[PDB]
């Protein structure tokens, strides 16, 4: 669980994270 | 509302094309019905604004003609059974249609259930379906069998039951007026008369001593729009190739004497019938449009919030929605 929270940090990796195609 | 609807309908088809969906408005069809020799073809062609329906002696509508009107730049016609044929002369068009009817039935009292298929292209029309149908009868004439009535009747009934069918109810004087084929069918589908106009034709030929007086005074069974009479082309008229404007002139004379219609004289003529029918048509088109619009909104949203990198949707959908909106506002 604790490690899974870590992915949220990078705002400019935001849009970079999202695509679902 | 008819005037603004026409262009918007063509525009809507184009947007649909882009989506790559088979989505059509399915414009309601209009069918003309009446006793044998009624003037049925005259009524229909007057609405369309052209001479293209065959007319003759005795039996006139001898085969059903299912015509689909197609918006297109050039003005011409083509038959399903005559693949590739080019005219370019609308007087010639009329002649060719007439010829095809003669082909099967002859000019000796006729009848055939096989439809003639015609596509007439024009840039000022709706993608509509109009139907000329064989005249229903009560007694045999010429060489028609004793059961002529039952063969013809069935044939036209398949068109007139279709929801939203503007009925050009023509009623022959050589049959009893209370036994009217036109009034029967018209009343069956649209009892209150939002789009039914009861029309009694050939009034100058009615047998001495009969009339529908109570019904025709709009009292017996009151209709919102009442009844409008017309007097169309007579046997001499059809024989001669009497043209369209001329036919209207004969109407005037009769109406001044008939007891059942003089008080309603100002609500008579062919031209007045025209006005009413158009208004109903528009309603159907619009009703189908909200449903599509909503579907389009839903699809877009999903991908956008997760931005799937399938951005092609965004542009396609946006386009469709704009066209829909404009029609919805009118």
């Amino acid at each position: 669980q604790k490690a899974m929270l870590q992915l949220l940090q990078d705002k400019d990796t935001y849009s970079w994270l999202l695509k679902e195609r | 509302s008819m005037e603004d609807l026409i262009p918007l309908v063509n525009r809507l088809q184009d947007a649909f094309s882009a989506i790559g969906q088979n989505a059509d408005l399915d414009l309601p069809q209009i069918a003309v019905v009446g006793g044998q020799s009624a003037g049925k073809s005259s009524v229909l062609e007057n609405f369309v604004g052209r001479d293209f329906l065959p007319r003759g002696s005795g039996i006139v509508t001898r085969r059903p003609l299912v015509l689909q009107l197609v918006n297109a730049t050039t003005e011409y016609a083509e038959f399903l059974h005559c693949k590739g044929k080019k005219f370019t002369d609308f007087e010639e068009v009329r002649l060719e249609i007439e010829a095809e009817t003669d082909r099967v039935t002859g000019t000796n009292k006729g009848i055939s259930p096989v439809p003639i298929n015609l596509r007439v292209y024009s840039p000022h029309v709706l993608n509509l379906t109009l139907v000329d149908l064989p005249g229903m009868t009560k007694v045999p004439v010429g060489d028609q069998p004793p059961d002529i009535e039952f063969q013809i009747r069935d044939m036209l009934m398949q068109f007139v039951t279709k929801e939203n069918c503007l009925i050009l109810a023509v009623s022959p004087a050589n049959s009893d007026l209370a036994n009217s084929d036109a009034l029967k069918v018209a009343k069956e589908v649209d009892p209150q008369g939002q789009r039914t106009i009861g029309v009694i034709t050939k009034l100058d030929l009615m047998d001495e001593g009969t009339d529908a007086r109570d019904v025709l005074e709009n009292k017996l069974l009151p209709l919102r729009r009442g009844y409008i009479g017309v007097v169309n082309r007579s046997q001499k008229d059809i024989d001669g190739k009497k043209d369209i404007t001329a036919a209207l002139a004969a109407e005037r004379k009769f109406f001044l004497s008939h007891p059942s219609y003089r008080h309603l004289a100002d609500r008579m003529g062919t031209p007045y019938l025209q006005k009413v029918l158009n208004q109903q048509l528009t309603n159907h088109i619009r009703d189908t449009l909200p449903g599509l619009r909503n579907k389009l909104q839903s699809q877009l949203l999903s991908i956008e919030k997760e931005v799937d990198e399938m951005l092609r949707m965004y542009h396609a959908l946006k386009e469709a929605l704009s066209i829909i909106g404009n029609i919805n506002t009118t």
